[PDB]
C-alpha cells in the first residue's frame, strides 16, 4: 500500500536522529562499558522507541540509548517459498556477525534481522556510510529474495528433463 | 533400531565411511574434492559460483584423485573444516553415493578433532539435522575411541582403560590422558608437527637437491619416501657420519614414472630418510615457534595429572594414527622418557640422603595393529550399543533448542 | 566458428538498433523471422565455441532490442518467431532476471531521446497474443506476478515506467487466464483502490489513472472489494 | 551425481577384491560386513559356515513376501540361476560363489550382484509391463509398502500402466520445496515429448485411488507416472525399470541438494551485502 | 577558522596552558599528551603515562601549572611539573565507579570530580599527607554528572546531571575559604545547598556554564534545547526549542550571547534578551573552551570532537 | 635447544678476546699456537654442521660459541664458492683466495651479529682478530678441500652442495653485501 | 550451588463545519501526557487519527503550517503512535503526515519525541 | 614493496601450495600482471634495489615461486618478469644464473614441448640469462649438460611438428651460443661433446654462416658493462 520512497525517507530521517551516541562507563558494575540497550540495566539512559511502519507487515523498530542503539526490521513474506528462504538468508548473512560489525547473531523475537550499533562504531566507522548501508538493505532484499526464487524455478526445471528425458 | 548406524570419520588427510558393527572400514579415502573448473569465466564479476546444475558435476575421494579436468580441493585442514561449501558437497556424495545410506533413517556417529571451535560443532550439526534431516547425531571424541580399540583388542588382563594415547595423523597431533575411562581435559596438549609437514619438509629437502622431479609429481614422491624408506634414528649427528662413510649403501633409489610423458625418472634417496622423522623430535626444524621435543611434551602431560595415576599413565602409553608408524617412533620415545623419568627420581633419592630407594616407573610405548583406522574401529564399537543410540540427540532436541546443542565440549 | 567475430557481430548489431528507428521494409528481407528463430536456438543450446557463455546475453539482448521498432501484434516477425518455436525453456527464464532488477540491456549508449524500456515493450508485445502466451512456464507466470505487482507498488507516483506496468498487468489479465487462478489478486485490489483514488495532477498520473479506471470496467473481478 | 546409480558399489568393491585376489591365486581371508541401503534393504555378506573359499550375500528386504507373491523367486532364478542358495537365516535371499569356480573374467558376475535390490523390484514391473501386452487391466493393484510410511501401487489399465507413488515429505520445508520439484515434472512433458506423463496431488490420494483407503496428510504426497507403450516394450524394459524403482529417493536427494545449492547462493549475495558495508570504514 | 587533526580517533578532552601555549588532549587511551606551537604545526613534548584506563577529564590551573587527569580508572591525580618530568599525586577519591568530569575552581584551591557513582567530590590538599582529600556532595543527585562549572565565586558549583536537570550547590569547604560572599542564587549555602534545579523533565544535561556575571546559566541538553536561567530575575528559566541535532557542548561568550557545538558537528550561536527573556537562534562537536578573553567578552575558541581534531574560530 | 654446543671451553685454555682464541692446528702462522689432540675447533664446526643449520634457534651457552658461530658461517662461504670449482685443484687455490679476503670481524660494521660480539678495544686485541681470523679461515678452507670433493671425478660432490642454500639461522657472512 | 540465587536487584463540531483544520487545532488540546492513566492514551490517538485520515492533499500542507511549534512536536508524538498498529491503508496517510511535520519540525522534533518520558 | 610481499607470503604458504583450497590464480595474476609493468615502467634504479633490497631475497621468491607453481598460465607472467628484471642489472643475472632458474628451464623444456608459446619464451630468457658467462654451478650439468645440447641440436634441425610460427630454431641457436659462452677451453666442453656426438649437424652448421657473415651477434643485448 504505502509507496517505497516516502516510507524509505521517514525511516533514514528516524534513525539519523537516533544515532547520537556517546561513550559511558557503566553505573552499575565498578568499570565494565556496555551498549545499555543490551544489558538494560540502567532505565534513565534508554530513549522512547518508536517504531515506522509501510503496513501490517513491513516494519522498523528504532530503539536507542545513550551509548548504543538497536534497529530491527522485518520483511514483506509475500508467499511459503519466501519464508523460508529470507530466514536461511538472515542466517548465513547473520552468521557473520563478526564482519557486518553493526549486525547481532540473532534477531529479536518477531523480527527478521536486527542491528546493534554502538558508539564505538559511530566513533571509528562513518555514520551516514552504516545508515546507508542499513537503508541499501531494505532497497534490495525482496529482490534479493525475489531472484533465488527464479533460480529455484530453473533447478526443478532442469532436475524434471534430467530425469524424464532418459526414458 | 534395525539398520545400523553409520560411523563417518573425517580427518585432513583421509576419511573413513561404514556402517557400525563392521570390524574395519568400508572406505578409505582421501579427504579430497575435485570440483569443476573454467577457462577464467570465474573472475572479479564471480567466484566459484555456479548456476542451474553446474554444482553437482563433481567427484570426490579416488575418484578425484586422477581426473585431469577439475581442480583438486582439500577442505579440512589441521583437522578443522575450513570451506563448507566443500564439505557438504563432500558429505552429499559420502551419504547418497558411497554410503547409500538414508540419513533419515540413520544414525550417525561422527568425529571431533579436540582442537576444534564450538562454530564448527553448530555448522556441522546444522547440516546432519537441518540440511539431511538426520534422526540423531553423536559427536565423538577422537582420542577416547583410539583408546577402546586398544582396549578390545589387548588382552582381558591389562585392558586397564588408563593410558595416555598419542594420536599423530595428518594436521596436529594430540597427546591426550585418559584416567579409568574419563578424559583430564585439563592436560590435553596440542603439537603442531604431522604428517604434511613431514611431507612437506622432504618435498622441500628434495626439491633442493634433487631437482628433475616433475612439479606435478613432487608431493606424491615426497610422500612415497616417507612412507617406503624413512626411520627415526638413533643419533642424529653420528647418522651423518655413517651417511658420509657408506655413502655407498645408505642412499638409495627410488624410481617414478612421469605422469604425463610416461618415461620414468630416478632420484637419489638420501638424509631424507632420518630428516623427517626426527621432526617430532626437533619441531623447530619445521616450524619457527614450536621446540619441545615430543619426548618432553608427553612428560609435562602426565607431570600435570593427578598424582595417583602418574604411574599408571606412564605404564600404557597407545600410539594412535598414521604418522606413528614410523620405523623406532616407538623405541626412541620410550627410551627419552626412560632416560627423563629416572633421572628425575635420582633427585628425590639425594634429597634425602640415599635413605630410600623408590620404586623406579617402568614406561611402556604400544604399538598395535589398528593404527590405521584405530578411531573408526573404536566407533564402530561404540556405535554398536544399545547405549549409543541413548547419548546420542534426537531430532526434535534440534528443534526445540537451536543447532547450540553442540556447543558443549569435554574439554 | 569465428567466435570472438560472432560475439562482436552480435554486440555491435544489438548496438545498432539500440535507438529505435524504423529500418526501411527491405532490411526484414534478413533481419525478420528467419533471423529470430536463429538467435533463439544459439540461447537455447549455444554453440561449442561458446566456452565463455557469453553468446546468450548477447543474443537476449539483440532480440530486445531488435523488438523496439515493431509496431503491431502481427505484423511483429519476432513474436511470430516464439510462437512457432518448440519450446523456449532458458529465454522465458533469463528475460525474468531483468524484470526483477528494472534495469534494461538495450541502454548502451546514453543518448538523449531516450525509447521506451525495452523489457516492458517487449512483454507488452508477448502478450499481444493468447498463441504467444503460453511460452512461459506455469511457475514463472506466477513469479511474473509477483514481480511486477511489487514494482507497481514501490514506485511514487509521477513515475514514468508505472504506465508502463500497468499497462502489462492489463494485458496479462487480457490474454493470460489470470481471473482463473487470483495468484495476488487479494493484493493488486487493494493497491488499485488507492491509485485510483490518488490525488496528484500531473499527466503521468492522469494517464495513471486512466489505465487503472479501464482495467477496472474492463473486469468487475478487480476494483471490487477484496474478500 | 544428478542420477543414482543402481549397482551397491560396496558390493561391487567387495566382490572385485575377493574375485582379483582369489584369481591371482592368493590364499584367501575372510569378510564379514554389513551395510544399509535404500528403502532399508539390509545386506550381509558374510563366509557361509566359515569357509574362507565360499561368499555369501543376502538382501533382508522388509517387503520381500508381499513382492514375492508376484513370482520374484522365478527372476532370480533366470538371473543368477546356480548361484543361488538357501537364505542365510534372517534374510529373505541369498546368494553364493566360490572363489574355486570363477571363470575367466568376472565383470558381469560382480555387476550382476550388485543389482540384487533393483532385480527384486524388477518381478513386479515386468508383470504390469507385459500385461498390458496382454490387453488385460482386471488384475488387481500390485501393493508395495517398500517403507512404513510409502506405499506404491501399480495398475495396467488397457493402454497405459500407471505407477503411483506415496511418499511422506519429512518438514515443512522439505514439503514447500517438493511442490516446487513437482509442479516442474508435470510440465516435463513440454520440454521433451517422449518422456512419460507426471501428475501430482498436493495432499489427497488421487481419485482412482480412493477405495484403497490411502493414506491422507498434510506431509504425504501421490505421484503417478503414466507409462505408455513405447516405455513398457521388450526393448525398453529394462531401462524404464533401472529408473522408475528409484525415483523416490531421486526426488528426495535433489530436495536436499537444491538446498545446497540455495546455501551456496546465499553465501554469495552475503558477500556482495557485506562488500557495501565495508565502504562506510 | 582553522583546522587540525592530532589523531583518527576522538579526542575525549582537552585542556590549554595559561598563555595557550600548549594543549593537552587524550588520544582515545589511558595517557594525556601535551603538544606546543613549535610553528603553525604541533610538537608532541610530553606524555604523561600513569592512568590505568582511559581518561575523560582533564583542567590546567592556568596560575598553579597544575594538571588535573580522571577516568574510568576512578583514579584522578593532580599532576605537579616536578622540573623536566610531570609528577603524578594520589587524590583519595572514594568513589566506587567511574570518574566522568573534573574542573579546577577559579582560586585553584580546589577542584571536583564528577562520577557516575551519583556524587560530586570536591578536592583540597593535605599538607601533612601528600595527598589531596575529598568530600562529596550525595544529596540530590540520583544519576551520573556528565559537566560541571564553577562559579566566579569558586564556592558555587553548577553540575549537569544525567538526571534530566541542572543543579547549582555551594561546594563551600570551610578548611579553604572564609564564608562565601552573598549572591542573588541565595544569601543561605552551607557546603551541600541546593541552589537551584531545572523546571523540565526530559533529556539529559549534556554541558552547563556560568556566565562571568554569575547571575546568568545555560545549559545544553540531549532533547536539542539551550536553555539560559537568571538570577536577576527569580531564577526564571526560558528555553529555545530547536531543530538542530543534540547539543553537547555550551559557553557564554558574552553577558547576553552564548555559543554551541554538538552532533550537527558545527557551531551555533544565541542572543538572550534581558526583557522579554526570550532566547533566539543565530547559527552558522563534544567541547567548546574559550581561548582568549573568558566568558566576560571571548574572542577565539576552541572545539575537540571525536571526528578528531581541533578547530579555533572568530 | 639441542644444538650442537662448543665442547672445547676447557678452563685451563686460555680466553682472550671475546670469543675463545683456540688452538687452531694448522701450518698456516697467527696468535693461536698447536693443538696436538684429533679434535679441534674447526674440526668441531665441520663435524656438527650438518646438524647445526637445521637448528633455527641457538643460545650462546660460553665464549667458544662465539667462536662456533663464525666458523660456521665461513664453513657456508666455502661451499658457496667451491660448488662452482671445476675440479679439486681449483678447490684447493681458490679458497686460500677466500680465506685471505678482508671479512668484517665481528666489531667492524656490516657484520651481521654486531649486538652479539662487543667491539675489540685496542690495536693488540684488533690486529690480534686479524690475525686470528685469518687463521681460523686459512685453515677451514683446506680441511673442506679434502672432503667435499668426493674422489671419483672431483665433482663438487652433491651432498654438501645441498647444504649451499641453506644458512645458519639465516645470517650471512656476506653481511648486508658483499 | 550459591551463584543461582541472583542478589543485587467538539471535534465532529469543528469537522464538519468544513474548515476542518480548526478541528486538528482543537485535537491538540486533549493530551494525556502528565496522567498515569493508559486506557485514556489509547481514546486519545483514536480521536486524532481519525482526523488525519481526513485531509485532502491540498491542504495537508497549511495544516502543518498553522501549528506552532509545540503543535508540530505534538502531532509527531501522534504520528509515531499510528505506526505502532497500522490501519488497513492508513500508514499511507500518516507516512504522508510525516512528511509534511518533518519539514516542519526538522530532526529535532524528532529528538524530543525519542527522548520524551512522558507521552500522548 | 606491497607485491613482492604478497608473493613471497604465498611461497611458504606451506598448506596451500600442495594442497590447495582457495581460488588463489585469479588474484595472483592481477600482482603479476602489475610487476611486469611496473618492472619498465617505473625508474630502473627503484626496481634495481628493490631485486638487490635484502641479498636478493625479493629475487630468490620469485625464483623460487617459479619453481614451485605448475600451472602453465602463471609461469609465461613469471618468466616475463625475469625476462625485465635480466635488463635492470648484470648483477641480477649473477644471481640468477648462481640460482635453480636455469635448471628448471633445461627440465621443463625437454618435458612440456607441447606449451610451444611458453617454450618460446623459456628459450628466451635461459638465453638472456646466460648470456654474462659467468661460471655457473658444477650440480647444472646434470641437465644443462651434452643431453640438453642434443635436444637442441634437434630443433635446430628438424623445428616442431607444432610449430605453427617455427621460431624455435633462431632462438635454439641463440641459445646454443650462450651456453657456449662461458665453456672453458676445448676439451671438456659440453657443446662441443654434443657436436661431436652426432650427424645431425647440417642446418645449424650452416645456419652459423649466417651469423659470422653478419659480423654482430645476438648475445649481449643488455650491454652491461664487461660487455
Ligand atoms: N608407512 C607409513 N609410515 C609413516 N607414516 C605413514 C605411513 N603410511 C601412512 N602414513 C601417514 O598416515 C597418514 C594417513 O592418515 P591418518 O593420519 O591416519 O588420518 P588423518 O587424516 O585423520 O590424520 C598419511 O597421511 C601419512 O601421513
Ligand atoms: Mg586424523
Amino acid at each position: 500500500t504505502a509507496t517505497l520512497r516516502p516510507y524509505l525517507s521517514a525511516v533514514r530521517a528516524t534513525l539519523q536522529a537516533a544515532l547520537c551516541l556517546e561513550n559511558f562507563s557503566s553505573q552499575v558494575v565498578e568499570r565494565h562499558n556496555k551498549p545499555e540497550v543490551e544489558v538494560r540495566s540502567s532505565k534513565e539512559l534508554l530513549l522512547q522507541p518508536v517504531t515506522i511502519s509501510r503496513n501490517e507487515k513491513e516494519k522498523v523498530l528504532i530503539e536507542g540509548s545513550i551509548n548504543s542503539v538497536r534497529v530491527s526490521i522485518a520483511v514483506k513474506q509475500a508467499d511459503e517459498i519466501e519464508k523460508i528462504l529470507c530466514h536461511k538468508f538472515m542466517r548465513f548473512m547473520m552468521m557473520r556477525a563478526e564482519n557486518f560489525f553493526i549486525l547481532r547473531r540473532k534477531p529479536v523475537e518477531g523480527y527478521d534481522i536486527s542491528f546493534l550499533i554502538t558508539n564505538f562504531h559511530t566513533e571509528q566507522m562513518y555514520k551516514h556510510k552504516l545508515v546507508d548501508f542499513v537503508i541499501h538493505f531494505m532497497e534490495e532484499i525482496d529482490k534479493e529474495i525475489s531472484e533465488m526464487k527464479l533460480s529455484v524455478n530453473a533447478r526443478a526445471r532442469i532436475v524434471a528433463e534430467e530425469f524424464l528425458k532418459n526414458f | 533400531g534395525r539398520l545400523p548406524a553409520c560411523v563417518v570419520d573425517c580427518g585432513t588427510g583421509y576419511t573413513k565411511l561404514g556402517y557400525a558393527g563392521n570390524t574395519e572400514p568400508q572406505f578409505i579415502i582421501p579427504s579430497c574434492i575435485a570440483i569443476k573448473e573454467s577457462a577464467k569465466v570465474g573472475d572479479q564479476a564471480q567466484r566459484r559460483v555456479m548456476k542451474g546444475v553446474d554444482d553437482l558435476d563433481f567427484f570426490i575421494g579416488d575418484e578425484a584423485i586422477e581426473k585431469p579436468t577439475y581442480a583438486t580441493k582439500w577442505p579440512i585442514r589441521h583437522g578443522i573444516v575450513e570451506d563448507w561449501d566443500l564439505m557438504e558437497r563432500f558429505m552429499e556424495q559420502v551419504i547418497f553415493k558411497y554410503l547409500r545410506a538414508e540419513p533419515e533413517d540413520h544414525y550417525f556417529l561422527l568425529t571431533e578433532p579436540p582442537l576444534n571451535t564450538p562454530e564448527n560443532r553448530e555448522y556441522t550439526a546444522e547440516i546432519m539435522f537441518e540440511s539431511f534431516n538426520v534422526p540423531g547425531l553423536y559427536i565423538a571424541v577422537q582420542a577416547v575411541l583410539a583408546l577402546a580399540a586398544s582396549w578390545t583388542s589387548r588382552q582381558v588382563g591389562e585392558r586397564t582403560l588408563t593410558g595416555t594415547v598419542i594420536d599423530s595423523g595428518d594436521g596436529v597431533t594430540h597427546v591426550i590422558p585418559v584416567a579409568e575411562g574419563y578424559v583430564i581435559g585439563s592436560c590435553i596438549k596440542h603439537i603442531p608437527i604431522a604428517g604434511r609437514d613431514i611431507t612437506y619438509f622432504i618435498q622441500q629437502l628434495l626439491r633442493d637437491r634433487e631437482v628433475g622431479i616433475p612439479p606435478e609429481q613432487s608431493l606424491e614422491t615426497a610422500k612415497a619416501v616417507k612412507e617406503r624408506y624413512s626411520y627415526v634414528c638413533p643419533d642424529l649427528v653420528k647418522e651423518f657420519n655413517k651417511y658420509d662413510t657408506d655413502g655407498s649403501k645408505w642412499i638409495k633409489q627410488y624410481t617414478g614414472i612421469n605422469a604425463i610423458s610416461k618415461k620414468e625418472f630416478s632420484i637419489d634417496v638420501g638424509y631424507e630418510r632420518f630428516l623427517g622423522p626426527e621432526i617430532f623430535f626437533h619441531p623447530e626444524f619445521a616450524n619457527p615457534d614450536f621446540t619441545q621435543p615430543i619426548s618432553e611434551v608427553v612428560d609435562e602431560v602426565i607431570q600435570n595429572c593427578p598424582i595417583d595415576v602418574r604411574r599408571p599413565l606412564y605404564k600404557n602409553i597407545v600410539l594412535s594414527g598414521g604418522s606413528t608408524m614410523f620405523r623406532d617412533f616407538g623405541r626412541r620415545l620410550q627410551r627419552d622418557l626412560k632416560r627423563t623419568v629416572d633421572a628425575r627420581l635420582k633427585l628425590s633419592e639425594e634429597l634425602s640422603g640415599g635413605r630410600l630407594k623408590p620404586k623406579p616407573i617402568d614406561v611402556q610405548v604400544i604399538t598395535h595393529h589398528m593404527q590405521r583406522y584405530a578411531v573408526w574401529f573404536g566407533g564402530s564399537m561404540l556405535a554398536s550399543t544399545p547405549e549409543f543410540y541413548q547419548v546420542c540427540h534426537t531430532k526434535k532436541d534440534y528443534e526445540e533448542i537451536g543447532p547450540s546443542i553442540c556447543r558443549h565440549n569435554p574439554v | 566458428q569465428d567466435h570472438q567475430k560472432l560475439c562482436y557481430s552480435a554486440l555491435i548489431l544489438a548496438m545498432v538498433f539500440s535507438m529505435g528507428e524504423a529500418v526501411p521494409y527491405a532490411h526484414y528481407e534478413h533481419l525478420g523471422t528467419p533471423f529470430a528463430q536463429f538467435l533463439l536456438n544459439i540461447v537455447e543450446d549455444g554453440l561449442p565455441l561458446d566456452t565463455t557463455e557469453q553468446l546468450p546475453d548477447l543474443c537476449v539482448n539483440l532480440l530486445l532490442a531488435l523488438n523496439l521498432h515493431l509496431p503491431a501484434a502481427d505484423q511483429n516477425v519476432i513474436m511470430a518467431a516464439l510462437s512457432k518455436h518448440a519450446n523456449v525453456k532458458i529465454f522465458s527464464e533469463k528475460l525474468l532476471l531483468l524484470l526483477n532488477r528494472g534495469d534494461d540491456p538495450v541502454r548502451i549508449f546514453k543518448h538523449e531521446p531516450q525509447p521506451p524500456h525495452s523489457v516492458l515493450k517487449f512483454l507488452q508485445d508477448v502478450f499481444g497474443s493468447p498463441a504467444t502466451a503460453a511460452i512461459f512456464y506455469h511457475t514463472d507466470m506466477m513469479a511474473l506476478i509477483d514481480i511486477t505487482v511489487r514494482h507497481i507498488a514501490d514506485l511514487s507516483p509521477g513515475d514514468k515506467l508505472r504506465m508502463e506496468y500497468l499497462s502489462l498487468m492489463h494485458a496479462i489479465v487480457r490474454t493470460t487466464p489470470y481471473l482463473q487462478h487470483r495468484h495476488r489478486l487479494p493484493d493488486l485490489q487493494a493497491i488499485l483502490r488507492r491509485i485510483l483514488n490518488e490525488e496528484e495532477t500531473s499527466p503521468q498520473c492522469q494517464m495513471d489513472r486512466m489505465i487503472v479506471r479501464e482495467m477496472c470496467k474492463e473486469f468487475l473481478v478487480l476494483g471490487e472489494a477484496p474478500s | 551425481m544428478i542420477l543414482l546409480e543402481v549397482n551397491n558399489r560396496i558390493i561391487e568393491e567387495t566382490l572385485a577384491l575377493k574375485f582379483e585376489n582369489a584369481a591371482a591365486g592368493n590364499k584367501p581371508e575372510a569378510v564379514e560386513v554389513t551395510f544399509a541401503d535404500f528403502d532399508g534393504v539390509l545386506y550381509h555378506i558374510s563366509n557361509p559356515n566359515g569357509d574362507k573359499t565360499k561368499v555369501m550375500v543376502s538382501i533382508s528386504l522388509k517387503f520381500y513376501k508381499e513382492l514375492q507373491a508376484h513370482g520374484a523367486d522365478e527372476l532370480l532364478k533366470r538371473v543368477y540361476g546356480s548361484y543361488l542358495v538357501n537364505p542365510e537365516s534372517g534374510y529373505n535371499v541369498s546368494l553364493l560363489y566360490d572363489l574355486e569356480n570363477l571363470p575367466a573374467s568376472k565383470d558381469s558376475i560382480v555387476h550382476q550382484a550388485g543389482m540384487l535390490k533393483r532385480n527384486c523390484f524388477a518381478s513386479v514391473f515386468e508383470k504390469y509391463f507385459q500385461f498390458q501386452e496382454e490387453g488385460k487391466e482386471g488384475e488387481n493393484r500390485a501393493v508395495i509398502h517398500y517403507r512404513d510410511d510409502e506405499t506404491m501401487y501399480v495398475e495396467s489399465k488397457k493402454d497405459r500402466v500407471t505407477v503411483v507413488f506415496s511418499t511422506v515429505f519429512k518438514d515443512d520445508d522439505d514439503v514447500v520445496i517438493g511442490k516446487v520439484f513437482m509442479q516442474e515434472f508435470k510440465e516435463g512433458r513440454r520440454a521433451s515429448h517422449t518422456a512419460p506423463q507426471v501428475l501430482f496431488s498436493h495432499r489427497e490420494p488421487p481419485l482412482e485411488l480412493k477405495d484403497t483407503d490411502a493414506a491422507v496428510g498434510d506431509n504425504i504426497g501421490y505421484i503417478t507416472f503414466v507409462l505408455f507403450p513405447r516405455h513398457t516394450n521388450a526393448s525398453a524394459r529394462d531401462n524404464t525399470i533401472n529408473l522408475i524403482h528409484t525415483f523416490r529417493d531421486y526426488l528426495h536427494y535433489h530436495i536436499k541438494c537444491s538446498k545446497a545449492y540455495i546455501h551456496t547462493r546465499m553465501r554469495a549475495k552475503t558477500s556482495d551485502f557485506l562488500k557495501v558495508l565495508n565502504r562506510a570504514r | 577558522m582553522a583546522y587540525h587533526s592530532f589523531l583518527v580517533e576522538p579526542i575525549s578532552c582537552h585542556a590549554w596552558n595559561k598563555d595557550r601555549t600548549q594543549i593537552a588532549i587524550c588520544p582515545n587511551n589511558h595517557e594525556v599528551h601535551i603538544y606546543e606551537k613549535s610553528g603553525n604545526k604541533w610538537v608532541q613534548v610530553h606524555e604523561l603515562k600513569e592512568h590505568n584506563g582511559q581518561v575523560t577529564g582533564i583542567d590546567w590551573a592556568p596560575d598553579s601549572n597544575r594538571i588535573v587527569t580522571c577516568g574510568t580508572d576512578r583514579n584522578a591525580y593532580v599532576w605537579t611539573l616536578k622540573g623536566r618530568t610531570w609528577k603524578p599525586t594520589l587524590v583519595i577519591l572514594r568513589i566506587n565507579r567511574a570518574a566522568r568530569c573534573v574542573r579546577w575552581a577559579p582560586n585553584e584551591k580546589k577542584f571536583a570530580v564528577g562520577s557516575g557513582s551519583r556524587v560530586i567530590s570536591i578536592c583540597y590538599f593535605e599538607q601533612e599527607n601528600d595527598w589531596w582529600v575529598c568530600k562529596h556532595i550525595k544529596k540530590p543527585i540520583r544519576s551520573t554528572v556528565l559537566s560541571l562549572d564553577w562559579h566566579p565565586n569558586s564556592v558555587l558549583l553548577a553540575a549537569g546531571s544525567c538526571d534530566f536537570k541542572c543543579r547549582i550547590f555551594s561546594a563551600y569547604i570551610k578548611e579553604v575559604e572564609e564564608r562565601p560572599a552573598p549572591t542573588p542564587w541565595g544569601s543561605k549555602m552551607p557546603f551541600g545547598e541546593l541552589m537551584f534545579e531545572s523546571s523540565s523533565s526530559c533529556g539529559w544535561v549534556h554541558g552547563v556554564c556560568f556566565s562571568a556575571n554569575g547571575s546568568r546559566v545555560a545549559w545544553v541538553s540531549h532533547d536539542s534545547t539551550v536553555c539560559l536561567a537568571d538570577a536577576d530575575k527569580k531564577m526564571a528559566v526560558a528555553t529555545l526549542a530547536s531543530e538542530t541535532l543534540p547539543l553537547l557542548a555550551v559557553t557564554f561568550i558574552t553577558e547576553s550571547s552564548l555559543v554551541a557545538a554538538g552532533h550537527d558537528c558545527f557551531p551555533v550561536l544565541f542572543t538572550y534578551d534581558s526583557a522579554a527573556g526570550k532566547l533566539s537562534f543565530g547559527g552558522r562537536v563534544s567541547q567548546i573552551s574559550v581561548l582568549s578573553g573568558g566568558k566576560a567578552k571571548c574572542s577565539q575558541f576552541c572545539t575537540t570532537g571525536m571526528d578528531g581534531g581541533m578547530s579555533i574560530w572568530d | 635447544m639441542p644444538a650442537y654446543h662448543s665442547s672445547l671451553m676447557d678452563p685451563d685454555t686460555k680466553l682472550i678476546g671475546n670469543m675463545a682464541l683456540l688452538p687452531i692446528r694448522s701450518q698456516f702462522k697467527g696468535p693461536a699456537p698447536r693443538e696436538t689432540k684429533d679434535t679441534d675447533i674447526v674440526d668441531e664446526a665441520i663435524y656438527y654442521f650438518k646438524a647445526n643449520v637445521f637448528f633455527k634457534n641457538y643460545e650462546i651457552k660460553n665464549e667458544a660459541d662465539r667462536t662456533l658461530i663464525y666458523i660456521t658461517l665461513y664453513i657456508s662461504e666455502c661451499l658457496k664458492k667451491l660448488q662452482k670449482c671445476n675440479s679439486k685443484s681449483q678447490g684447493e687455490k681458490e679458497m686460500y683466495t677466500l680465506g685471505i679476503t678482508n671479512f668484517p670481524i665481528p666489531g667492524e660494521p656490516g657484520f651481521p651479529l654486531n649486538a652479539i660480539y662487543a667491539k675489540p678495544a685496542n690495536k693488540q686485541e684488533d690486529e690480534v682478530m686479524r690475525a686470528y681470523l685469518q687463521q681460523l679461515r686459512q685453515e677451514t678452507g683446506l680441511r673442506l678441500c679434502e672432503k667435499v670433493f668426493d674422489p671419483q671425478n672431483d665433482k663438487p660432490s652433491k651432498w654438501w652442495t645441498c647444504f649451499v642454500k641453506r644458512q645458519f639461522m639465516n645470517k650471512s657472512l656476506s653481511g648486508p653485501g658483499q | 550451588r550459591f551463584r543461582k540465587v541472583d542478589v543485587g536487584e467538539e471535534v465532529d463540531s469543528c469537522l464538519r463545519q468544513g474548515n476542518m483544520t480548526a478541528a486538528l487545532q482543537a485535537a491538540l488540546k486533549n493530551p494525556p501526557i502528565n496522567t498515569k492513566s493508559q486506557a485514556v492514551k489509547d481514546r486519545a490517538g483514536s480521536i486524532v487519527l481519525k482526523v488525519l485520515i481526513s485531509f485532502k492533499a491540498n491542504d495537508i500542507e497549511k495544516a502543518v503550517q498553522s501549528l506552532d511549534k509545540n503543535g508540530v512536536d505534538l502531532l509527531m508524538k501522534y504520528i509515531y503512535k499510528g505506526f505502532e498498529s497500522p490501519s488497513d491503508n492508513s500508514s499511507a496517510v500518516l507516512l504522508q503526515w510525516h512528511e509534511k511535520a518533518l519539514a516542519a519540525g526538522g530532526v529535532g522534533s524528532i529528538v524530543r519525541v525519542l527522548t520524551a518520558r512522558k507521552t500522548v | 614493496e606491497v607485491i613482492f610481499a604478497d608473493l613471497a607470503r604465498r611461497k611458504d604458504d606451506a598448506q596451500q601450495r600442495s594442497w590447495a583450497l582457495y581460488e588463489d590464480e585469479g588474484v595472483i595474476r592481477c600482482y603479476l600482471e602489475e610487476l611486469l609493468h611496473i618492472l619498465t615502467d617505473a625508474d630502473p634504479e627503484v626496481c634495481k634495489k628493490m631485486c638487490k633490497r635484502n641479498e636478493f631475497e625479493s629475487v630468490l621468491a620469485l625464483v623460487a615461486y617459479y619453481q614451485m607453481e605448475h600451472r602453465a598460465s602463471l609461469r609465461l607472467l613469471l618468466l616475463k618478469c625475469f625476462g625485465a628484471m635480466c635488463s635492470l642489472d648484470a648483477a641480477i643475472i649473477s644471481t640468477l644464473v648462481s640460482s635453480v632458474l636455469p635448471v628448471e628451464l633445461a627440465r621443463d623444456m625437454q618435458t612440456d614441448t607441447q606449451d610451444h608459446q611458453k617454450l618460446c619464451y623459456s628459450a628466451l630468457i635461459l638465453a638472456m640469462v646466460f648470456s654474462m658467462g659467468e661460471a655457473v654451478p658444477y650440480a647444472h650439468y646434470e641437465h644443462l649438460g651434452t643431453p640438453f645440447a642434443q635436444f637442441l641440436l634437434n630443433i635446430v634441425e628438424d623445428g616442431l611438428p607444432l610449430d605453427t610460427t617455427e621460431q624455435l630454431p633462431d632462438l635454439c641457436v641463440n641459445l646454443l651460443l650462450a651456453l657456449n659462452l662461458h665453456l672453458p677451453a676445448a676439451d671438456q666442453n659440453v657443446i662441443m661433446a654434443a657436436l661431436s656426438k652426432h650427424a645431425n649437424v647440417k642446418i645449424f652448421s650452416e645456419k652459423l654462416l649466417l651469423l659470422l657473415n653478419r659480423g654482430d651477434d645476438p648475445v649481449r643485448i643488455f650491454k652491461h658493462e664487461p660487455q
